[PDB]
């Protein structure tokens, strides 16, 4: 009983341990298949993605989820992100910097941004960017 | 005994599972991040030329007026658009003036990517500073354009303007 | 029923006991990561345009 | 064909872009067109205005 | 000491780490915006560096 | 070098002091150039405007 006891703490921290690099790299590449719940993963990504786009001081003027995408890969459905915040250069620079160090699988791509004014007298960025996170199939 | 023993004979399964998997995602990932500098490339900088010096298959369109450069450019990403966005200035730009330039942009009529925001007069307030000699007005844009199945470009298409010193 | 402690040897709890400590779980989960950090950037530059032009 | 939304000039606010020679001012209008018991078309019918680069 | 030296704090803005700004150690870098005088913004720094 | 602010025309009043001889307006401005892989200055560039006496 009590060295299969050891043996449960030590795997749980394996397991730990993996959830936490398993899952960044399913953001590089993206990883495994799954066992994925991602259930309890997506709601917190953009949760996350609110709070960073707040302490970078930006105004989140909208989240957009995707679709799956159903042919985008055998082992996984992939699903992106459409985040739609306003700011500074240096302020969205800096949101996608912190989105890009996440612990999460927020691999963002395709960027743009511009002018939101339209007489141009004061200096404002509205910026797209898209950012995708890869569930199973 | 039996059932945390078996408990465990499927969490180091699991753990086993994973740690495999992981060592093929590191590689097949590595690939991936030298395809995306293999699609950036006929594109970018070092790709064309002929020794490793700028402006390389890099920026487009320059245009000055002996006050202000009106260029028209594109970079790999939020990256080096941000490297050279830097190595100039940063402002809060204020009232601005609109004039006939402006609308033969619009027109046309004065040869240009479209792309493009338009603009070249204003009043500008400095952010943030790299450059002593070069008082950028803003990134005035930035688009990546990704391209089609004919081929990529994959890059940050932008448009910068900017009055120098002297 | 087992008493205040049990009886004496200690009874049964090193296999009550062992293969306890505890439920284990064990809970294969919640890591968390360095991630990893890229690296930058070459130049040195060069002229044409813009010493004329300035 | 007058399934078709009119126009032709206005002022337009980049929110999306792919072709950096190509500033479409938006699918002006789209209509699913489904035919009769003489033939089908059943494709989406629509309208664009787009001004090029250069 | 933003506070104490009588500046306007107008904006804290963290970064990112610097994953490739060294072998042993992520650095965070922080990008801070006040405003007042230049004795207090002398005194705003003098202070940082005194921490 | 316009890096500097601009301006010399204005009214001014005292606050701290050092030269007798001297009414400084204020430091118009002050950037820190960092330069680039081509070079350094690293330093303070900075402009200021300054009414002697006499």
């Amino acid at each position: 009983l009590d060295l299969e006891l050891a043996d449960k703490s030590e795997i749980a921290q394996n397991l730990n341990e993996r959830r936490r690099e398993m899952d960044v790299l399913e953001q590089k590449l993206s990883e495994a298949l799954t066992e994925l719940p991602e259930q309890r993963d997506i709601e917190e990504l953009l949760a996350q993605i609110n709070d960073i786009g707040k302490k970078s001081g930006l105004e989140l003027s909208s989240v957009t989820p995707g679709k799956e995408s159903v042919g985008g890969g055998e082992f996984f459905a992939r699903i992106p992100i459409k985040m739609t915040v306003s700011g500074n250069y240096h302020e969205i620079a800096l949101f996608l910097q912190e989105m890009a160090n996440m612990r999460r699988i927020v691999n963002v791509n395709n960027i743009k941004f511009d002018s939101a004014k339209l007489k141009n007298e004061k200096v404002v960025l509205q910026s797209e960017f898209q950012a995708t996170t890869f569930r199973f199939v | 005994t039996k059932a945390r023993i078996a408990e465990l004979e499927k969490i180091i399964g699991e753990v086993k599972n994973i740690n495999t998997r992981k060592a093929e995602v590191e590689k097949k990932l590595a690939v991936l991040d030298a395809l995306r500098k293999g699609r950036s490339g006929p594109v970018r900088m070092m790709d064309a030329l002929a020794s490793a010096t700028p402006k390389k298959v890099w920026v487009k369109t320059f245009s000055e007026n002996n006050n202000a450069v009106s260029i028209d450019g594109s970079a790999v990403s939020h990256d080096e658009v941000a490297e050279f966005m830097r190595g100039l200035n940063g402002v809060v730009w204020t009232p601005k003036g609109m004039g006939r330039l402006v609308d033969r942009r619009r027109d046309s009529k004065t040869a240009r990517v479209e792309m493009l925001t338009s603009d070249a007069t204003i009043e500008e307030f400095p952010e943030a500073q790299v450059s002593p000699f070069f008082k950028n007005i803003d990134l005035q844009t930035a688009k990546q354009v990704g391209g089609a199945q004919v081929g990529v470009p994959i890059l940050v298409e932008f448009k910068i303007t900017m009055t120098s010193n002297y | 029923c087992e008493e205040p402690p049990a009886p004496a040897p200690p009874p049964a709890k090193p296999k009550a006991a062992a293969a306890v400590p505890v439920k284990a779980a064990p809970t294969e989960t919640g890591a968390q990561a360095a991630p990893s950090y890229s690296y930058v950037y070459n130049p040195v530059g060069k002229r044409d345009p813009f010493r004329s032009p300035i």
